[PDB]
């Protein structure tokens, strides 16, 4: 009867405790700026770091006493962890033969084999066999993907809806069957008609679209400035136009000038009109009003908000070098 | 039966541009006579280089055998081998030709590797 | 009997919508860089680990 | 130490054609288009097997 | 060194292998692993007309 | 490899019931019988494959109230799968997270019809994966000649 | 034209197998009319890359290409080997001064 968070799409991060202690143990020692002579990776259990064959051999291979890393890792990793969790430990050894190790959550294969309730060697690629291994909902994929961020400092990035596909596709690659996807229908709902399910879907998907949109908007706002500049589309260019434009510089930079937002600096009709007609001398795109030039040519992976901002003369009229 | 020295002469150039059903094919570029044993050698050498999980080698042996000993008299453009897919594996030209390269030497006359569909004999020749 | 081609009533001499697929293996000139790429030295690509790591 | 970062107007003043990225994505566009007609080529060659 | 039939049958087998000219005859030399050496088969470095065609 | 694989396999815990209306077991069979067969590939080679490990209950498998055994920390409670609409872009993924054969995405872009806006990005990343495949050997062919498929395959 | 194989014969002096009066596009089109009764504009013919520079000129089996211009009006596809071309097959036989021309 209970349903925990009924709200349009805020289940994104995991809960508090996991986030903050995953912050203070899975973490980034800052890169000192030295010359790395070894980037090592290990799968090491939580409570036990050993001087046995792999780590002991590679540390004695440099002459380094392996007891120190083992002791530090056991002191850092024995508390806070449930048993039989194999962790990624990346040790970076510099030219001073001083090293820095990062502790990272288990690989995606581990999560998938946990969540599927499957032990090792129980699943493989589909054409190798000819039958799918265990069914999985895209609900489970999120709580797998929640656990692996790029940077624990900032959990939001990269965005789930994108990076989930990495998990989905790797599970795919493992031979996992899926529900949302690879089968026509979505797992049955007891209490609702099919048209109710679909009507829910058509509003929910666009709600998520809007949220995602604003999210990558402030994403792009956190970024450095050069991504907010003008990279015009090359596809709408008629391929001979592209190659002949690569044969001479002027076609492309006159193009760039012609298709640009109307910003105070680049909004000049005098240098624009002769640019357009200079393009139209040689049979470049001629069916163009300049304002549809500003639509057809714009950065396409640039999100919706700042691109309507650039399309709009008003919002961009304000950015001017003062003094 | 009891055919003379001039019979089924390969020496003419044919008008039929073959149609290869398989994804790739090996096609006669010159005139000649080929022994069965040579095509068997070619077949084995090619089957060494095939990913038997995705592929099947089809050999066209249905042509007439002419007395010398029985061998084949091949006109230009007669298809020999065919690489047929069992799955989505799409070879490049380098790969397919690298595969047929094994079996080319055993065949006494010059051969070309041709891609799926009808031989474009403007490009081959 | 003599044999001769019919005249052209409509449409182009070389089939446009009816093109036979061209029989070469379609490797792009820019995808496989070998020849026929006339690229202005200002526009030279793929230097990512040589000179296009330090751009402009 | 006060960081008042470079603003939009200040930096957009220096906006300009950058031939490096123009050339690069021109080349990449060419490549995606030739991959396009490569897939198209395989399709045409497969449908060439159709009876007349 | 093994003599290839022509220039097309000539490949660079290793990382250190090079194209070099032996008096107008194109050849391949590896400073490491000399068994990789390839010559294009062609006329002797010294030949007269009656002696060599 | 035997590295980085769970050496134990704990069970599922079903925390709260996603429904209040209990199914008849014939509903539990007729949904499951629907699940055992699935489609593989999306193109001309497309084959029905029977699915191993199809759960007893379809209604309660992944969609709410189940706690995953993916817990890691000591105080980490098994995460309870929440409602669908609280998971972002899931309905949008269902459209686009599927095997997309290159030819087929391409034809959609030409016809200017995409099932989701995102399938642009799905295409652009495929191309880049293909061309990378081309770009790798061209760094490998440079250093030394590497001949494609002349070696004997297997034993 | 492709079903037909146009017999050709001429005179050859010297050592390797060359015709001392090489072929060109005005007399390929001539043989077409002589034995196949096919009338085409000779400028539709194109030679092989090797034979453009010297003419045809070599004994034995040679092939050449005839461009048949109009058909997409007729919907010609898959019922021919290709929509624009015919491989015109020439065979040049050397004969003495008795039986040859030129
Ligand atoms: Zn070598």
């Amino acid at each position: 009867p209970k349903t925990v968070c009924v709200e349009p799409g805020s289940n994104r991060l995991p809960e508090a405790l996991v986030v903050e202690k995953a912050r203070d143990i899975f973490g980034r020692p800052e890169f000192p700026g030295k010359r790395v002579l070894h980037n090592w990776r290990f799968f090491i259990k939580a409570g036990k770091a050993a001087t046995g064959p792999p780590v002991g051999q590679e540390f004695s291979k440099l002459g380094l006493k392996a007891m120190d890393f083992a002791k530090v890792f056991n002191d850092r990793t024995k508390p806070h962890f449930k048993e039989d969790v194999e962790l990624i430990v990346r040790i970076q050894v510099y030219f001073d033969k001083s090293y820095l190790f990062t502790i990272e959550p288990p690989p995606t294969a581990w999560f998938i084999l946990r969540a599927l309730r499957k032990k090792r060697r129980e699943t493989g690629p589909v054409p190798l066999r000819g039958h799918y291994c265990a069914l999985m909902t895209l609900e489970m994929a999120y709580e797998i993907a929640k656990m692996k961020p790029l940077c624990w400092g900032r959990p939001e990035y990269p965005l789930l809806e994108t990076r989930v596909r990495r998990v989905v596709g790797q599970a795919r690659r493992m031979g996992v069957c899926f529900i949302g996807v690879d089968t026509p229908y979505s797992s049955p709902v007891k209490d609702m008609t099919e048209q109710q399910y679909t009507e829910e879907c058509e509003r929910y998907r666009r709600i998520h679209m809007e949220q995602y949109t604003t999210l990558r908007q402030r994403e792009l706002e956190e970024a450095p400035l050069i991504e907010r500049l003008h990279r015009p589309n090359m596809s709408p260019l008629t391929d001979e136009q592209i190659e002949e434009g690569l044969r001479d510089p002027c076609l492309l930079d006159t193009l760039w000038r012609a298709s640009h937002p109307l910003s105070p600096y680049h909004r000049d009709l005098r240098e624009r009109e002769l640019a357009r007609r200079y393009l139209n001398a040689r049979g470049w795109v001629k069916d163009m009003t300049p304002e549809e030039m500003r639509i057809v040519f714009m950065n396409y992976r640039l999100p919706e908000g700042e691109k309507r901002k650039q399309m709009d003369e008003a919002a961009m009229s304000g950015e001017v070098y003062w003094t | 039966i009891r055919q003379f020295r001039r019979y089924g002469d390969p020496r003419y150039i044919n008008n039929e541009a073959a149609l290869i059903r398989g994804q790739w094919g090996l096609i006669t570029a010159d005139f000649g006579m080929v022994t069965q044993s040579q095509m068997e050698n070619a077949r084995l050498a090619i089957l060494r280089r095939l990913p038997r999980g995705s592929f099947t080698l089809t050999m066209h042996t249905d042509y007439e055998e002419f007395p010398v000993h029985f061998a084949f008299k091949f006109t230009t453009g007669v298809p020999l081998f065919e690489i047929m897919p069992i799955s989505a594996r799409r070879l490049n030209q380098a790969e397919a030709e690298g595969i047929f390269l094994a079996g080319r030497p055993f065949i006494p006359l010059q051969t070309v590797v041709v891609p799926q569909g009808r031989v474009d004999e403007y490009h081959v020749f | 009997r003599y044999y001769a081609l019919p005249h052209l009533r409509t449409g182009p001499p070389m089939p446009t919508t009816l093109e036979q697929p061209s029989g070469e293996f379609p490797w792009g000139k820019f995808s496989t860089m070998v020849g026929g790429t006339r690229i202005h030295p200002l526009y030279r690509p793929d230097g990512f680990f040589k000179d296009n790591m330090y751009p402009a | 130490l006060q960081q008042r970062p470079v603003t939009m107007g200040e930096y957009r003043l220096f906006s300009v054609p950058d031939p490096r990225e123009l050339g690069q994505d021109a080349v990449d566009t060419m490549r995606r288009r030739e991959s396009h007609n490569m897939e198209v080529w395989w399709r045409k060659r497969k449908e060439q097997l159709k009876p007349p | 060194p093994q003599m290839v039939m022509s220039r097309d049958e000539l490949k660079l087998r290793c990382e250190y292998c090079r194209f070099e000219w032996i008096h107008d005859t194109l050849c391949v030399r590896c400073p490491a692993q000399p068994s990789h050496d390839q010559r294009e088969m062609w006329l002797h470095s010294t030949w007269m007309w009656g002696k060599q065609q | 490899k035997r590295t980085g694989k769970p050496a134990d396999t704990p069970d599922y815990k079903q925390v709260y019931l996603p429904y209040d209306a209990a199914p008849t077991e014939r509903e539990l069979e007729r949904e499951r019988r629907r699940f055992k067969q699935a489609y593989h590939g999306r193109m001309e080679h497309r084959k029905l494959v029977e699915v191993k490990e199809v759960p007893l209950n379809v209604y309660t498998y992944g969609k709410e109230g189940m706690s995953l055994p993916i817990a890691i920390f000591k105080d980490q409670k098994d995460p309870v799968i929440g409602p669908e609409w609280t998971y972002p872009g899931i309905y949008e993924n269902k459209i686009a997270a599927q095997h997309w054969y290159t030819e087929e995405l391409f034809d959609k872009e030409s016809k200017e019809a995409f099932e989701s806006p995102w399938q642009q990005q799905i295409l652009d990343n495929q191309v880049k994966r293909r061309m990378a495949k081309v770009m790798f050997r061209m760094r490998q062919v440079n250093m030394k000649a590497v001949d494609l498929f002349q070696k004997e395959r297997g034993s | 034209v492709n079903t037909g194989y146009l017999l050709f014969g001429r005179q050859s002096w010297g050592q390797g197998f060359l015709i001392n009066c090489p072929l060109r596009k005005r007399d390929v089109a001539q043989k077409l009319w002589e034995q196949y009764k096919v009338r085409i504009d000779p400028r539709l013919i194109e030679f092989r890359e090797k034979d453009r520079r010297t003419g045809i000129q070599e004994l034995g089996h040679n092939w050449c290409w005839l461009y048949l211009p109009g058909a997409e009006e007729l919907g010609i596809n898959r019922e021919v080997y290709d929509n624009k071309r015919v491989k015109v097959r020439i065979h040049v036989r050397k004969m003495n001064s008795m039986f040859a021309l030129y």
